[PDB]
RNA sequence: UGGAGGUAAAGCUACUGAAUGUAUGAUGGCGCCACCUAGGCGUACUGAAUACAAUUAAACUCUGAAUGCCAUUUAUUUUA
RNA sequence: CGGUCGCCUCCUAAAAGGUAACGGAGGCGUACAAAGGUACCUUCAGUACGGUUGGAAAUCGUAUGUAGAGUGUAAUGGUGUAAGGGUGCUUGACUGUGAGACAUACAGGUCGAACAGGUGAGAAAUCAGGUCAUAGUGAUCCGGUGGUCCAGUAUGGAAUGG
RNA sequence: UUUGGUGCCCAUGUCGCUGUGGAAACACCUGGUUCCAUUUCGAACCCAGCAGUUAAGCACAGUGGAGCCGAAUGUAGCUGUUUCAGUGAGAAUAGGAAAGCACCAAGC
């Protein structure tokens, strides 16, 4: 579960997904990567569930990159409980995905495995991944 | 920490700002700058930027740095003044201490008719 | 409120001309100032009055 | 079902100072007028512009108002009033 | 500066062995101290 | 001082051939030995400052102006605004008073003087030497403070290297190992 | 046409926080010794600082628009 | 039921100003006879090296460092020859005013050239009608205190008012 | 034109490195007996003189190291109407850059 160790505001407006690719938009640590086609907020949780399924289906020399990273938290008010009152607590940990942002990379393993190991990151994610190379 | 000379600067560059700020009647402002040797003396106009008249020990041919000389020197650019028909000026330091031979320079130029 | 405000008066008329402040607490002796007055059209000495 | 409610602690604001540029560039203007209310010098003064217990901008003589970009890098902001200067 | 309750007068100091009367400003008496080691009377200065 | 005319004569011509300096004073000069006496009990034994003082003005001629802390700390129980040391800087005739007296009476006077030199010069040409002991200095009665302590004596030089002001000292004989 | 500004955007070696990998690495944990105190040789590992490459922000800015706002100049229109 | 009720600072506030919510963070009901006024002088914090007590860090010397220092305070803005630090003399932390403006439903608030009187600093020019700026505050009625060139219910006082 | 002083400017003006220079001036320098001064030091400030001096500072030539500036193309955001026309950044880059504009006094 990744989370900042510390924040400043406990509270803060919650950050934008609509627009193009700020950042993380092209492969520069691994050569493969899966970058995304619709931004979304995604969560803490479901970058655990794909790296734990990727690094599974790994291997012994493999090596990875993680670029995105849930810097913005968001609220949620209790159940059963009528507008007012002031905002919530804040509850979980969302990473702001664009469209075109890169968000895994791996590399140090045959071709075939590789496809295999981003598809399996990207079926346990929200947004429609697809499959990009790196640059010569 | 540095040397005297930029130490002068230093102090003359205040000297300036203050009477940039409140010198609201545009009066010729009379700058003398004290060296180890000699002392001269130019009278500069900040409105237009440019030096009216100007007097120094080098112009008057004396073996100054001398209480006798900054005397004669201030009498001089005082003469100067009167002819261009400006009486009322301001008188700064280079950045010395007011005193002594600067002290002998700007009472010269009082007893002459200047205004300051 | 906290009442820290004092009163200065002429010592030749004795009239009380200025409104200030002062620090019991801190500064104990009497202010014993210089101020123009009114009545005696003049620089003169205020002391503290209760 | 009410459940009941958490209390807010800081619903607090003050009244917004109305600072902010008062005259604009190439008006006219009379001794005496505001020209700039700031907090804290945003704008310099220059010739026949004075400043005030609120550091607030003022003229001091007839004429037309105008700003100049000064200082390091273009940073630093002075206000002047060119006077009229009809002279016939 | 000056105007002090302490002057600096040049006293004289004499030492053992070599005499050595070294002429040094102090605030003590006005005569001839005598000095048990001075730099001359020690082993490092001069002798190995 | 005659010695300063010796020094004058002396330092000239010797420091002028070891390293063919172009202009007579090119050669390094002395300025100033600044002296630290500064001591934290006046936090508490304020008393004990004031005596201090008084024997700084005996040992140099000039009275010690006593310097204050930039800082506080709780565990030292320093407070700012407090004055905690003082400091003399001696200059012209004064100066080189003391350090001829301070080599040839005080110094090897001190208890054990095997010296310490090469491992003082702070990479900028100056030099400290960390006395033990006020007792040793000549200018001081046997009553004094409590407490005893020594001495912060410091030089500098008008040059910035190092091996010049090692030369400097050479030529003036300061008596350390091997310089 | 002139000007005020600090948003969108962008950037984080230009700060404040958050923060990824590589390399050199303070630091501790971890040992094994000697020494009871000054320490030493490797650390499954933690990670200061620096360099390279890459990131995030309503209450971050070394930068940075358009629109909008104010005024003036010219032309036209209405007696508001 | 709980919470709040006035004023000040930032964000939301969409680069003029203004803009709400039981929206997100904080403070204030002061402090200073010097932390005011003036003249003069002066300039970080930290870090590196070198040095008795003295230690990671007290003080000293040199160098480096462009603000991370200070500016009484909650933030914002400003300010490194300044508005920060020190010293000397002082009390303008004045009297009577006030053209012209900002912002405003009103009541109130904010800035202010300039004039007359008499002062303080300074050689003088100049500056001083409280502080680097913004919170530190409460109408009217009623009564009390000081002064007063006004009234004093036939007249002189007094009472009682102005 | 060159040196010295100063104002305007506020790094394409800086920091640093390597050399050259002084005729006059600028500077270090020589002393504290005078005026003046150190929260303590003639260090500084202030005096009266130019013996020595080109290390400094200062002034010239080189130095693209650090710092600074930065074109065109393209792109992100905007305005309209389009699903295309203007407006056009930031970042990055070729690269520039060893200041510039005026006044005065002296030999020129
Ligand atoms: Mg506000
Ligand atoms: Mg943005
Ligand atoms: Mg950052
Ligand atoms: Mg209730
Ligand atoms: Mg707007
Ligand atoms: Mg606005
Ligand atoms: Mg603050
Ligand atoms: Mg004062
Ligand atoms: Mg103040
Ligand atoms: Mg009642
Ligand atoms: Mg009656
Ligand atoms: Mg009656
Ligand atoms: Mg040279
Ligand atoms: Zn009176
Ligand atoms: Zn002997």
């Amino acid at each position: 579960m990744l989370q900042p160790k510390r924040t400043k505001y406990r509270k803060p407006h919650n950050v934008s997904y609509e627009g193009k690719a700020k950042g993380n938009s092209y492969v520069a640590f691994g050569e493969y990567g899966l970058v995304a086609t619709k931004g979304n907020w995604i969560d803490a949780r479901a970058i655990e569930s794909a790296r734990i399924a990727i690094s599974k289906c790994l291997g012994k020399t493999g090596k990875m990159w993680i670029r995105i990273f849930p810097h913005m938290s968001k609220t949620k008010k209790p159940l059963e409980v009528r507008m007012g009152s002031g905002k919530g607590n804040p509850e979980f940990w969302v990473a702001v995905v664009k469209q075109g942002t890169v968000m895994f990379e791996v590399a140090n393993i045959p071709e075939s495995q590789m496809i295999k190991a981003l598809t399996r990151a990207g079926h346990k994610l929200p947004v429609t991944w697809k499959i990009l190379k790196r640059e010569e | 920490m540095k040397t005297r000379t930029e130490q002068r600067r230093l102090r003359h560059k205040r000297i300036v700002k203050k009477i940039r700020a409140t010198n609201h009647d545009n009066r010729v402002v009379l700058m003398v700058i004290k060296s180890l040797n000699h002392i001269s003396v130019q009278a500069w106009d900040f409105s237009q930027n440019i030096v009216l008249a100007s007097s120094s020990s080098l112009a008057l041919k004396l073996k100054n740095g001398n209480k006798d000389n900054a005397k004669l020197v201030g009498q001089d650019i005082a003469d100067k003044l009167v002819k261009l028909k400006l009486t009322n000026v301001v008188f700064d330091t280079g950045g010395s201490k007011y005193h002594g031979r600067i002290a002998a320079l700007a009472e010269a130029a009082r007893e002459r008719g200047l205004n300051f | 409120a906290v009442k820290r405000s004092t009163r200065l008066g002429c010592n030749d008329c004795r009239e009380i001309n200025y409104l200030t402040f002062k620090n019991v607490k801190k500064n104990p002796e009497k202010l014993a100032l210089n101020k123009f007055c009114s009545r005696c059209r003049k620089v003169v000495v205020h002391k503290e009055v209760k | 079902s009410k459940k009941g409610v958490g209390s807010t602690k800081n619903g607090r604001d003050s009244h917004a100072k109305r600072l902010g540029a008062k005259k604009a560039d190439g008006q006219m203007i009379r001794t005496g007028q505001i020209i700039y209310r700031q907090r804290g010098t945003r704008v310099y003064p220059g010739v026949n512009v004075g400043l005030g217990s609120d550091d607030t901008l003022f003229a001091l003589s007839d004429g037309l108002v105008k700003y100049q970009k000064f200082g390091p890098k273009q940073g630093k902001t002075r206000v002047s009033v060119v006077k009229h200067k009809l002279d016939a | 500066k000056k105007d002090f309750h302490f002057p600096s007068q040049s006293v004289s100091f004499k030492c053992a062995s070599c005499s050595n009367s070294f002429t040094i400003e102090s605030t003590l008496k006005q005569k001839e101290i005598t000095i048990d080691i001075c730099g001359k009377c020690h082993p490092f200065y001069i002798g190995e | 001082n005659n010695l300063k005319a010796h020094y004058q004569k002396t330092i000239a011509k010797e420091l002028q051939k070891s390293f063919a300096f172009s202009s007579i004073m090119q050669v390094p000069r002395l300025e100033k030995i600044v002296i630290n006496m500064g001591v934290g009990d006046a936090i508490r034994d304020s008393k004990f400052l004031e005596s201090a003082l008084n024997e700084l003005h005996l040992i140099s001629g000039q009275k010690p102006v006593a310097t204050k802390a930039k800082n506080a700390i709780s565990t030292y129980k320093l407070r700012a605004g407090q004055l905690i040391g003082c400091k003399v800087t001696l200059r012209g005739e004064r100066m080189w008073a003391f350090l001829e007296k301070l080599i040839y009476v005080a110094l090897p006077r001190v208890r054990d003087f095997r010296g310490l030199s090469l491992k003082s010069f702070d990479g900028r040409g100056n030099y400290t030497i960390g006395i033990k002991e006020q007792i040793i200095f000549p200018e001081i009665v046997y009553d004094d403070i409590k407490r005893i302590r020594g001495f912060d004596v410091t030089l500098v030089t008008s040059t910035n290297k190092d091996s010049e002001a090692l030369a400097l000292l050479r030529a003036l004989n300061l008596p350390l190992v091997k310089g």
